[PDB]
């Protein structure tokens, strides 16, 4: 699904939105995503990339390129491999092979819930495909196609959901809106947002340069 | 690093 972000973003972008802006006009609350990161935690050095979703299951991608998944249920597991091979287990009844990388995840979710603030909190499956940060922002590639740019110093956030063509902005204040990328051509945006996509395009070339 | 606190 990059490749059709990469050319929702170049149409937006070409259509130079923030040039009468009607911003307020290309929101749809239909659109509105199902999954997105809401806390992280950066631990690549030694074991990898802990994150949690919106719905409170958690994931790890750990540095040997593997992932693991606790559902929001607690126990149950989804273990993927680095071919991208899928198993599903639970914590009652694990192989001792995964027990390391189980407690890890333990350690990574109680730590989160404890201790981070929740991305999206006021707002009502997936696996971290890949990430990388730059110094303005942490890049976040979703198995569902989704990419979720969150910028370090303002705090904003973008997610960008490429089957619904939509991206849903959070800005300073925590205010969630989410747009329509048609009609964000159609009706305009402020200087800010607009400047936002313009970074998007730029990481999602990076996604699709790095596949 | 962590995200926001």
């Amino acid at each position: 699904h990059l490749s059709d972000m990469l050319q929702q973003l170049h149409s937006v972008n070409a259509s130079k939105p923030s040039e009468l802006v009607r911003q307020e006009e290309a929101e749809d609350p239909a659109c509105i995503p199902i999954f997105w990161v809401s806390k992280w935690v950066d631990y690549s050095d030694k074991y990898g990339l802990g994150y949690q979703l919106c719905d409170n299951s958690v994931g790890v991608l750990f540095n040997d390129s593997t992932r693991l998944i606790l559902y929001n249920d607690g126990d149950s597991l989804q273990y993927i491999e680095r071919d991208g091979t899928e198993s599903y287990l639970t914590v009652s009844s694990h192989p001792n092979s995964l027990m390391k990388k189980i407690t890890l995840l333990k350690y990574f979710r109680n730590y989160m819930s404890e201790h981070l603030l929740k991305a999206g909190a006021n707002i009502t499956l997936p696996y971290l495909r890949t990430w990388f940060r730059t110094r303005s922002a942490i890049i976040l590639h979703l198995s569902n196609g989704s990419v979720q740019i969150n910028f370090f110093q303002d705090h904003t956030k973008l997610i960008l959901c490429p089957l619904m063509a939509a991206v849903t902005y959070i800005d300073e204040k925590r205010d969630f809106r989410t747009y329509r990328l048609s009609l964000l051509e159609e009706y305009g945006c402020c200087k800010e947002l607009a400047s936002r996509l313009r970074y998007a395009r730029t990481m999602v070339d990076k996604l699709l340069s790095s596949r | 690093v962590l995200s926001t606190l």
